[PDB]
Order: C-alpha cells, then sequence, then structure tokens
RNA sequence: GGGGCCUGACUGCGAGGCCUGCAAGCCGAGCAGGGGCGAAAGCCGGGCCUAGUGAACCGGUGGUCCCGUGUGGAAGGGCCA
RNA sequence: CUGGUGUUGGCUCUUGGUCGCGCCUGCGUAGGAUAGGUGGGAGCCUGUGAACCCCCGCCUCCGGGUGGGGGGGAGGCGCCGGUGAAAUACCACCCUGGCGCGGCUGGGGGCCUAACCCUCGGAUGGGGGGACAGCGCUUGGCGGGCAGUUUGACUGGGGCGG
RNA sequence: GCGUAGGGUUAGGCGGGACCUAAGGUGAAGCCGAAAGGCGUAGCCGAAGGGCAGCCGGUUAAUAUUCCGGCCCUUCCCGCA
RNA sequence: CGUAGGGAAACCGAGUCCGAACAGGGCGCAAACGAAAAGUCCGCGGCCGUGGACCCGAAACCGGGCGAGCUAGCCCUGGCCAGGGUGAAGCUGGGGUGAGACCCAGUGGAGGCCCGAACCGGUGGGGGAUGCAAACCCCUCGGAUGAGCUGGGGCUAGGAGUGAAAAGCUAACCGAGCCCGGAGAUAGCUGGUUCUCCCCGAAAUGACUUUAGGGUCAGCCUCAGGC
RNA sequence: GUGGUUCGUGGAGCCAUGGGGGAAUCUGGGCGGACCACCGCCUAAGGCUAAGUACUCCGGGUGACCGAUAGCGCACCAGUA
RNA sequence: AGCCGGUAGCGGGCGUGGAUCCCUGGAUGUCCGAAUGGGGGAACCCGGCCGGCGGGAACGCCGGUCACCGCGCUUUUUGCGCGGGGGGAACCUGGGGAACUGAAACAUCUCAGUACCCAGAGGAGAGGAAAGAGAAAUCGACUCCCUGAGUAGCGGCGAGCGAAAGGGGACCAGCCUAAACCGUCCGGCUUGUCCGGGCGGGGUCGUGGGGCCCUCGGACACCGAAUCCCCAGCCUAGCCGAA
RNA sequence: CGCGGGGUGGAGCAGCCUGGUAGCUCGUCGGGCUCAUAACCCGAAGGUCGUCGGUUCAAAUCCGGCCCCCGCAACCA
C-alpha cells in the first residue's frame, strides 16, 4: 500500500520532537523548560518478507513486529492454483 | 524459536526431538532449507501422535516376534530322513525345515536368517536360533525311516 | 579614649505616628517570656546619624503541629527559617 | 556524523568484567635460616611411602620457592630455648596479585552464505557485496542551507558619546 | 467594416482525420506515497517534421486544384487471365 | 445567591489567627417608633469585562488553488541571413638541400574576419509627456555564418522556478506573482462622529512605566447620598 | 518516543499508540491519580443497535423583518453584461 | 368551459362523445458529462462483434453488445453473477493541519484542533450495554439539554485555558459472535484417538458464565423483535362552504 | 554545592603499586682543565615530601574530614 503492514495494519503515525534545556525539577531542577516543538513522522519498522509459497515466491512488507504471522499464515497451504497473487487468499480470508 | 528437526544436524541433533535455535537461522535456513518446522502447537501436538504411532508399532513389532517366539519353544519337529546311519544321504536346509514346521505344526518362516551356514547333514541333535531383533532358539531332530 | 565582667546583631507582639499615588521605607514607648551589666535608679531587641541594595514567580536547604485523592502509609505539597 | 538496538544468521579465534569452589605468590642482620594479616596453637607428616638424589614444569629480592614421573625403604619437622614488632609444624577465615575450571558475560579479528543489496538477453537460478550497507525506533553531536524572533530609554532631531 | 432583411462557403487528388512517429504527455507490468497523489519499460496520444493520387482554362453580384470543360492519377471490394 | 466569620490547612466558631499566654494586635459579631429594611428577583439607566465592540484605513502573515499565450531557460521540429571585400590551411608547380625545414608563384575559399540591406538591437541627440504610444516618432549609431535570428510543438513557479548576474524576469508596479479564503488580521497612529435648550466646568503636574505623542495610581471637573 | 484528557514533565496515574522485550485463562486479568498492603469496582484485546441530537438545496407558515442606494449580488431573462 | 406557453398579430385548428390545465405512473429521451468499446483540445473523432437496411462485397446507416475494480461462485478468472465509480446547501466522522493575532516585544503558551486540504457515511453521522465511573457498601449503555462551574484544576502559576462525578430533564431496547465439547465436507498426510481450512450444531457471562460428564421430573404455558405482512393515519391534485 | 583527579628542594615532574632509597633535571657555591667561556667532570649545600587524627615494627608510600589550585560535566529564580 503505501509504509504500511500489510498484516497488523500499522501505519506511520505523527508525533513531535520536543526540545528540553533544563534540569529536572526532581533533581534540585528550578524547573524543565521548552525551546521548540515540532511535528515529526514515525514510521513503522517494515521489512521484506520473501516465502515460497506453493508455487512461486511470495513477497511481504510486514511490520517487523508482526514476522512471525507471515509464517504462521505460511502454514495453511490448499488450492495450488494460479499466479503470485495467492496473497488475496492468504490474506484476510485467512483471518477470515 | 522452537523448531522440529527431520535428520541430524551435530550438537543441534537428530531426527526430531525439539530444540530452539536464532530465529534469524530459523526463517532463512533451517525451514528454507526444508529440515525443520517450528513448533505450533498442531505440529507440537502433530508429532507425539506420531511419535506414538511409532513407538505403539515398536512396541508392537517386539509383540509380534515374541508371541511367537513364545509359542515355539514348546514344540518339537523331527526330520525322517532316508539316512542310513549317522550321515544324511541327502539334507536338511531352512527351505526343508520351513517345509516342516509349515506342515508338522503349521507354522511358516524366512527362512533366511536362521543360524544356518551350510545346511545340515549328519543326523543327530540341533538347536537353531531365529529372527526379529529380539530372536527364538528352536531345536529339533534328524532321524530315520525308510 | 581605656578597662571590667557580658552577647538584647533576643523570642512573642506593638499603642501611636513621620513619610507616602500604590508598593515600600522610617521612628517607637509599653506589656509577656527568658536574660545581660549595674549597689540600685535604670539601660540593652547592634554600631553618632543619614548610602552598603532587589517585589513577585521558579526552585534548594533545615525543621514543624497541617493537608496525603477508597483506607494505613508513601509520593508531593503547604507552614516557619 | 554517530552509540545502542530491530530487520540479523552460521563456524570459529580472542580477550575484558563479575562471582563461587580449588590452587596460590608476599622475604633488611634478625627464638635456627629467604614467615603476607591476626586467631587457633602440643604437635604433627609417612604407610603404600619419610630426607637425599634422577630429571621435568613454574616463579624468581636467583637466594630460594614449588608441583609432577621416579629412584625412594622411612624419619622429615615442632616449640621452650628470644641480641627481630610477629613467629615460622599445622587447619582455617581473609586481604594481595596470579593461574585454572565452571557459571554469567561485554570488546575485538577472521571465515562462511542463506537474509538484505547490486548484477546476469536466460532465473524455485548464476556471479559479486555481505550480516556490513540500507531502512525502523532511539542517544549525543556539527549545522545561516532554511525558519521564527530579539537587537532599551533619555537625548536642545537622530546617531556617536555620556 | 453601422441598423433591418435575403442570399452566399460544393473536394477520392488542396489541408487535417478512418497513416507514421518527435520532444512531451499518458500508462497495463511494476514501484512509492498519511489521503489527494507521485513515478514508470511496453503500449497508446501527440506535427509546420516522414508518407500520400491534380494540372491548365471557363463560369458567379459573392465559391471553385471544390461546380463545369478538357486531359491525368490513387486507393479499397468483386470478378476473370 | 443570602442567612458566619476567622484559618495555608487540621479545625474552631460569636469568634478565630499568630502566640507559653487569661499580653497584645489582625480580620470579624451588636433593633429605628406595627411601619420601614438585610437580602434577593424582574425592569430601566451609567460604566467595565469578553466578543470585529464607535466607524473607515495598512505595509505585511499564513492555507488551498490559478498562471511560462508576456518574459527567462532548455527540449523536439522546421525556416531565414541582398550584395560586395580580405584571402588561412591544403593541394600543385618551381627553387633549395645529402635528405630536409623553408622561400616563391598559381589554385583554393577558411574565419564568434571586413563594408553593408533584410532581420535582431537600442549609442548619442532632438521631439513627445492629460502623447500616435501606460516606452512611440525622426536623425545618428551597434551586430549582421554565429555564443546568429526565428515559426510551430513542448517542460520547469511562489521561499519555488529561470537567470552570460541586474535582486533581472516569472501576463503593463517582483528584496518574494496572482486569486479566493483565515478576515471585520493587527494599527499605543491619521481621519471622521449627525437634533435642541438649561446648570456646572477642567488639564497639559507628580509617581512608576523597553515609558516619553501610550498608559496605571494621585491631583484638578461633575453627579448622587450623608455630615 | 508521543497524542488525548483541566494536566505545559509535573508526585502524572487513566485511554490511545510508532520502537524494544514479551504472559497467563478464576487460585486468570485491567482499574480506584506515582509506588506497597488492605478493602473494593470491573471483565480488554471480535461486531451491530433504533429514539432523544445537527443542518437547511427544497415546501409551508408566522413577523414592534426591508421597501428598489434598502432587502440575497440579482423584485426586471444575473452569477448575466 | 374554455384552449392552442411568456405574447399580441398573421395563418390555421381543438373542446359537454368533458379540451387546455393540475396529480400519479408509464413511454420516447440526439450529443457531452463518473462517462464506462477506443481516442480526444467536454458536447467531437475512430472501431470489434451479432442482427438489420440500400443494388450492397468495398461505402454508409440503424438496433444491440464490449471500460476498469472489488467480491462470491466455480475447472488457473477461457465465463456468469451482484456490487463499486460520480454529485449533493449546510450538518457528520475520520485522516492531515496554518497563520495573522493575544501575550501591549517574543521563543513555551495563545489564536486552535479553528481556517483549510483529503477520504468516507448518510438522511442524519458519530457514540453506544462497562476491563465504566468514584466514595454514598453507591450509581448503572450511549447521545442531547439544564445545572454542577468559570468550581476542581491547568498555566513563561504570565496572557490565558478549563473539566468530571452528581442532580434535574428529552429519549429509552439491547443483541449476534470467536473459544471449549459434538457433527461434518473436502483436504494434506510422516492414515490418524492427528493436523487443518469451509459449513452446521453448541455458547456468549462478573453476584462470574459456559463446555463435558452425574443426579433432577421438566413443561411450551409464557416471552417475542430492530425482519417481513396487512391496516388506520399522513404526503403527492382537489371540494363544499352562511349572510 | 556535588564527582574525577592534584598541592615532593627556589620551578616542575617519579615515590599515590604489593607500608623497610626522597631522588632526577636546570639554576646558584668551592674546585680542576681551557687565554677564556658555555660546555664537561667533581663535591656540597635546599624537601615539615598539602593538613590533623589514627591502624600498626616503622610510613612521604593506606584512611577520614580538612585546604587551595587545577580538573568534571552540570547548573542558574
Ligand atoms: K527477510
Ligand atoms: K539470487
Ligand atoms: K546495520
Ligand atoms: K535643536
Ligand atoms: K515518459
Ligand atoms: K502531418
Ligand atoms: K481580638
Ligand atoms: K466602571
Ligand atoms: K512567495
Ligand atoms: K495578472
Ligand atoms: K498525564
Ligand atoms: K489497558
Ligand atoms: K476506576
Ligand atoms: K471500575
Ligand atoms: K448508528
Ligand atoms: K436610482
Ligand atoms: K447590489
Ligand atoms: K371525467
Ligand atoms: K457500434
Ligand atoms: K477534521
Ligand atoms: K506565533
Ligand atoms: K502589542
Ligand atoms: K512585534
Ligand atoms: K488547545
Ligand atoms: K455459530
Ligand atoms: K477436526
Ligand atoms: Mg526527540
Ligand atoms: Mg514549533
Ligand atoms: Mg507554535
Ligand atoms: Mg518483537
Ligand atoms: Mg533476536
Ligand atoms: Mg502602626
Ligand atoms: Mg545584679
Ligand atoms: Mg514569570
Ligand atoms: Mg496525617
Ligand atoms: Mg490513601
Ligand atoms: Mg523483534
Ligand atoms: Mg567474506
Ligand atoms: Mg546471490
Ligand atoms: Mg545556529
Ligand atoms: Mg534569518
Ligand atoms: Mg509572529
Ligand atoms: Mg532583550
Ligand atoms: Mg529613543
Ligand atoms: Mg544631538
Ligand atoms: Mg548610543
Ligand atoms: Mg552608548
Ligand atoms: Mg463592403
Ligand atoms: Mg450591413
Ligand atoms: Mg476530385
Ligand atoms: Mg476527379
Ligand atoms: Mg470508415
Ligand atoms: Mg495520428
Ligand atoms: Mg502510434
Ligand atoms: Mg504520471
Ligand atoms: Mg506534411
Ligand atoms: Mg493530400
Ligand atoms: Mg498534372
Ligand atoms: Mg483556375
Ligand atoms: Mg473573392
Ligand atoms: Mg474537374
Ligand atoms: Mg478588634
Ligand atoms: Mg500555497
Ligand atoms: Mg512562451
Ligand atoms: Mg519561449
Ligand atoms: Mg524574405
Ligand atoms: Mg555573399
Ligand atoms: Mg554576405
Ligand atoms: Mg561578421
Ligand atoms: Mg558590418
Ligand atoms: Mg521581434
Ligand atoms: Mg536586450
Ligand atoms: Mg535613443
Ligand atoms: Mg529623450
Ligand atoms: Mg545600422
Ligand atoms: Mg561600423
Ligand atoms: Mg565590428
Ligand atoms: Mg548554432
Ligand atoms: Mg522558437
Ligand atoms: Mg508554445
Ligand atoms: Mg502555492
Ligand atoms: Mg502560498
Ligand atoms: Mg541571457
Ligand atoms: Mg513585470
Ligand atoms: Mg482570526
Ligand atoms: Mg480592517
Ligand atoms: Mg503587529
Ligand atoms: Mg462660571
Ligand atoms: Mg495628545
Ligand atoms: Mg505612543
Ligand atoms: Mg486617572
Ligand atoms: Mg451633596
Ligand atoms: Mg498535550
Ligand atoms: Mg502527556
Ligand atoms: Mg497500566
Ligand atoms: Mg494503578
Ligand atoms: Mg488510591
Ligand atoms: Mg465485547
Ligand atoms: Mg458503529
Ligand atoms: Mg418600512
Ligand atoms: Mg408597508
Ligand atoms: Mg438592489
Ligand atoms: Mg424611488
Ligand atoms: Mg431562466
Ligand atoms: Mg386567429
Ligand atoms: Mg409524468
Ligand atoms: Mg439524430
Ligand atoms: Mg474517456
Ligand atoms: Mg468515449
Ligand atoms: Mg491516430
Ligand atoms: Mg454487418
Ligand atoms: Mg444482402
Ligand atoms: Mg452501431
Ligand atoms: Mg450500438
Ligand atoms: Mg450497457
Ligand atoms: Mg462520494
Ligand atoms: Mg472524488
Ligand atoms: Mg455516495
Ligand atoms: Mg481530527
Ligand atoms: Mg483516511
Ligand atoms: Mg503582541
Ligand atoms: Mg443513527
Ligand atoms: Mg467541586
Ligand atoms: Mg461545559
Ligand atoms: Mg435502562
Ligand atoms: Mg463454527
Ligand atoms: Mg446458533
Ligand atoms: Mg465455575
Ligand atoms: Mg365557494
Ligand atoms: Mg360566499
Amino acid at each position: 500500500m503505501s509504509k504500511v503492514c500489510e498484516i497488523s495494519g500499522k501505519r506511520p503515525i505523527v508525533a513531535n520532537s520536543i526540545q528540553r534545556r533544563g534540569k529536572a525539577k526532581r533533581e534540585g531542577g528550578v524547573g524543565k523548560k521548552t525551546t521548540g516543538i515540532s511535528k515529526r513522522r514515525q514510521y513503522p519498522n517494515l521489512q521484506k518478507v520473501r516465502v515460497r509459497v506453493a508455487g512461486q515466491e511470495i513477497t511481504f512488507r510486514v511490520a517487523a513486529s508482526h514476522i512471525p504471522k507471515v509464517y504462521e499464515l505460511v502454514e495453511r497451504a490448499k488450492g495450488l492454483k494460479l499466479e503470485g497473487l495467492s496473497p488475496k487468499e492468504i490474506k484476510k480470508e485467512l483471518l477470515k | 524459536m522452537k523448531v522440529i528437526l527431520l535428520e541430524p544436524l551435530e550438537n543441534l541433533g537428530d531426527v526430531g526431538q525439539v530444540v530452539d535455535v536464532k530465529p534469524g537461522y530459523a526463517r532463512n535456513y533451517l525451514l528454507p532449507r526444508g529440515l525443520a518446522v517450528l513448533a505450533t502447537e498442531s505440529n507440537l501436538k502433530a508429532l507425539e501422535a506420531r511419535i506414538r504411532a511409532q513407538a505403539k508399532r515398536l512396541a508392537e513389532r517386539k509383540a509380534e516376534a515374541e508371541r511367537l517366539k513364545e509359542i515355539l519353544e514348546n514344540l518339537t519337529l523331527t526330520i525322517p530322513v532316508r539316512a542310513g546311519e549317522t550321515k544324511i544321504y541327502g539334507s536338511v536346509t531352512a527351505k526343508d525345515i520351513a517345509e516342516a514346521l509349515s506342515r508338522q505344526h503349521g507354522v511358516t518362516i524366512d527362512p533366511k536368517r536362521l543360524a544356518l551356514e551350510k545346511p545340515i547333514k549328519e543326523l543327530g541333535e540341533y538347536v537353531l536360533t531365529y529372527k526379529p531383533h529380539p530372536e527364538v532358539p528352536i531345536q529339533l531332530k534328524v532321524s530315520v525311516v525308510a
């Protein structure tokens, strides 16, 4: 899709880069201040998982967190027919 | 990363005891080279189902034999050879001893693997052993009538 | 200016006023506790006097009855310094 | 630009840290001499093996220490006996640095290939790189390339000076 | 060249299209991106470039390589040799 | 809302707070002879808060779009440059020499070469200046086979493009285009503010102020109620 | 590492979540504002659910709503010239 | 009882055998536009296939059909089938997300999750049966109003920002599933009391509930939709109506 | 304030390890050699080895606070 996980649906979120000058008030620290707050994207740790399923090779773009979910989907094996677009089946219709 | 193996792998051993290893090894060398599968609850159950599926037949192959091997040491088959004295004109081999058991009491044998090198001439008294893995000794007398 | 013992460069307050746009700044007798010097009358809450200074917020430190998010604590605060 | 991690694996070689058992080294005349602290302290040690030799390995204030093969055929040592604080047998606790084994471990250097990357008119394949690079999260840094701002008042105008 | 009204532009061959490609655009395969979207070999679109068969006169108030006159060619389809 | 206040609070209460304190002080509590009133609730009016808050006005800021039919660059494809002049290399011939270099003739026809039209410019001067024209006219002048001019078809843009570089150009004003929007931005500034009568009637000083042509407190005017 | 909540790192829990590690199924689990015990309240990681609510291109009603410089930009062939 | 629109006129017609006109449905509906056979400089240009028409093979016209995507079927889609494209005043949820301005400068802060961009839904959308609140052995889904309250707090503790429980009201209903055990169909196989995916059963709760056993006698009596069906009622033209 | 390390002769450095030498360097003095002087060689002088209070045979060689400089990032209402 676009920098998203095919398995977890995890997609890049928006977070703030907060620069802080000061000693922590919990350290005799008159206070923490804030010099800047700007926008940044956090990107899911995406990786290629390339598996040979029954006929041909099948390539995923999964979050590294959900990698074994591929190999547990690799378990389900029946319907040894058409093209490398088997994931259509390996996908949600497995999990649904 | 617990995988069940298929064959020896020399420290990370043999034919199907389970062991876990670094996940990179598994998903790039061990499962891709088709010599292990991770221990999914189903595969973890399927193996245990096939551990006994063999080990009962193993406990049965060693029950099929020692059932016969137990009802064999209670008989005695005679061999009435045209034999003159203390020496057979013909001979007795395994194949013939098979024939003896096959119709003196009605039991079949290999007949091979019966401790018979150089089939036995020479009327007398003999006790030979048999197979499978645990095995059975059998006695048989060679006699003479016309 | 020189000796002699002493530490009131005290704690709790403060009638009444100077000054003053506010906020400050200033003088102050007297009462209570406990003391110091004096025979005592009396003096003493720093220095002959007028400059030597910095609201509040934010924290630090030392104590203290106070608060402690269901309750006993603890965290963290307030109060005095 | 960078450390730590994820993706990220194999075989090794190598050291560091800690801990526990075992083994240990320490020496100016100096109860008799080349004893680490202090406590215990009338005696040990040898039966299958005691001094001296055989040579080995280790340390050396090179004096001596010390374990192993043995020749070995049995006394070797102890204290009182102080011209040193202490007393050297012995079994311990423990400091010192060390070796070893084991556990826990961090740092290095290799080789490998199968991730990942690049390639190959040909590919569930070949060649090259190679667990690096890249990319995800995170740590610190350089950073006018860019962004947002600040840059006092009085004043014979303003500035400059004050 | 203005107001009202009527008339007036005739093509197989001239120009462009039932041809070709160029920059560029678009774009199955594919790749990427919070979304909108961005790229992208092939293919397709794209012309004042490539390709392709018409020359001289007459005629009308106003059209003519266009209607007419003469000579002259191009494609398709179907027949025969 | 009001009937209870003091205290940072624990609390206590006609008081409480600090305090050893029943010294002290702070802030609190207290009928006018059935009427009137604490307090509240509507209505009206003055003023303040918050909102575009008396009206009109910026230079600018940001969001999403629209623009290279002007101009700048480059890509694809076509086109144009009268006519004259100078005369490179190289050939060729001859002289030369050991063989050469080289010298000389003829031929040849090179060049961000020369004079100069078209075409592209815009040097000086004059005119023009509610113009013929929001850049023009005349005289003169520059280049004119090259880094040349040009028709058509294309791509690149707003903190971006393009730029033989002037901060030039990006649709007649570019030290950051245009349109719509946030938007009634903000303006301690300038301007403006509408019937009539009646009584009163100022100040331009002081204190503090990133304050000095702006404010807050005081002063001076006015009104109500009380003495 | 951040967002949300009144919460701007604060004693900062709760609900979300990009990265790393990574469970259990009643004697299991989350919460009562850090943390520990006690005492309590709830059942996470699957999904749908009318009505009460918002708006007004449209139709109708009502006006101490305008009356052609007003009232929508447009009472008229206006998003027109 | 008149009618052939704004609109008369010329030149002609229709209407008590009920015209014009108004309501409901139906038919025709060139081209463009999501535009969908293919192109394209919207409203133009060029086709394949089946049938038709003309003398009709070339040319042309006519009717029909042919975009792409997703999904379920199935023989790897050679096919069929339903669905999706786009528009919509404002409202709605999500994904992104400013600045002037205020702070009498400005950076945290504010303006504000606003303006705006994008995606989706509908006549509403969101949310919704508690891993909830929070001190009363206490409430009970969600949305909205009123209050709580400018309180609790948040805060260069600056300018500023600002809840919730509770209480009163509007409306008011809660329901499916995954999992255990049972059946099964096809599968794969290192055939098995195994694994597994598709379906059917079962079962859905916090005082804990369910499953499989064990005992009990449990019952269809009662319950009953948000789904379908009929109906009154309403909307889409009208009519009577004193003096 | 808190942590890392320092303060030995008139200047600095080894001894801060496993408590039993306080030395090195340049500088200054007497002396020899060189015309000489620097050089070179010889000898001698200067140290409480930052403070106190100890563990002990002894300690500058261990500790604890101290005290100054240097060192450490850090920090500021
Ligand atoms: K991988
Ligand atoms: K490869
Ligand atoms: K790496
Ligand atoms: K002047
Ligand atoms: K292209
Ligand atoms: K052409
Ligand atoms: K009082
Ligand atoms: K006022
Ligand atoms: K701009
Ligand atoms: K313009
Ligand atoms: K918080
Ligand atoms: K949770
Ligand atoms: K709770
Ligand atoms: K709860
Ligand atoms: K709903
Ligand atoms: K008028
Ligand atoms: K108007
Ligand atoms: K009728
Ligand atoms: K057609
Ligand atoms: K939004
Ligand atoms: K700002
Ligand atoms: K201001
Ligand atoms: K400003
Ligand atoms: K906000
Ligand atoms: K079911
Ligand atoms: K099954
Ligand atoms: Mg950060
Ligand atoms: Mg920022
Ligand atoms: Mg900001
Ligand atoms: Mg993980
Ligand atoms: Mg790992
Ligand atoms: Mg007073
Ligand atoms: Mg006295
Ligand atoms: Mg402040
Ligand atoms: Mg307490
Ligand atoms: Mg508590
Ligand atoms: Mg991981
Ligand atoms: Mg290598
Ligand atoms: Mg390779
Ligand atoms: Mg900088
Ligand atoms: Mg700047
Ligand atoms: Mg600004
Ligand atoms: Mg400043
Ligand atoms: Mg000034
Ligand atoms: Mg001046
Ligand atoms: Mg100045
Ligand atoms: Mg100055
Ligand atoms: Mg004319
Ligand atoms: Mg005319
Ligand atoms: Mg013709
Ligand atoms: Mg012709
Ligand atoms: Mg045609
Ligand atoms: Mg074409
Ligand atoms: Mg083409
Ligand atoms: Mg494109
Ligand atoms: Mg042409
Ligand atoms: Mg032609
Ligand atoms: Mg011709
Ligand atoms: Mg002609
Ligand atoms: Mg003409
Ligand atoms: Mg002709
Ligand atoms: Mg009083
Ligand atoms: Mg913009
Ligand atoms: Mg142009
Ligand atoms: Mg151009
Ligand atoms: Mg010409
Ligand atoms: Mg010429
Ligand atoms: Mg010429
Ligand atoms: Mg020239
Ligand atoms: Mg010239
Ligand atoms: Mg021109
Ligand atoms: Mg020019
Ligand atoms: Mg000129
Ligand atoms: Mg002039
Ligand atoms: Mg000229
Ligand atoms: Mg000239
Ligand atoms: Mg020239
Ligand atoms: Mg050229
Ligand atoms: Mg051109
Ligand atoms: Mg053009
Ligand atoms: Mg823009
Ligand atoms: Mg813009
Ligand atoms: Mg130029
Ligand atoms: Mg311009
Ligand atoms: Mg605004
Ligand atoms: Mg304005
Ligand atoms: Mg401003
Ligand atoms: Mg008067
Ligand atoms: Mg004035
Ligand atoms: Mg001013
Ligand atoms: Mg005033
Ligand atoms: Mg009066
Ligand atoms: Mg926040
Ligand atoms: Mg937060
Ligand atoms: Mg938690
Ligand atoms: Mg908790
Ligand atoms: Mg609690
Ligand atoms: Mg649920
Ligand atoms: Mg929902
Ligand atoms: Mg009126
Ligand atoms: Mg009227
Ligand atoms: Mg009008
Ligand atoms: Mg009028
Ligand atoms: Mg109309
Ligand atoms: Mg008529
Ligand atoms: Mg109809
Ligand atoms: Mg037609
Ligand atoms: Mg189209
Ligand atoms: Mg079309
Ligand atoms: Mg074409
Ligand atoms: Mg046909
Ligand atoms: Mg026909
Ligand atoms: Mg047709
Ligand atoms: Mg058709
Ligand atoms: Mg159709
Ligand atoms: Mg839509
Ligand atoms: Mg759309
Ligand atoms: Mg729709
Ligand atoms: Mg949102
Ligand atoms: Mg979205
Ligand atoms: Mg401001
Ligand atoms: Mg709804
Ligand atoms: Mg409250
Ligand atoms: Mg509210
Ligand atoms: Mg209810
Ligand atoms: Mg089921
Ligand atoms: Mg059911
Ligand atoms: Mg139970
Ligand atoms: Mg009537
Ligand atoms: Mg009537």
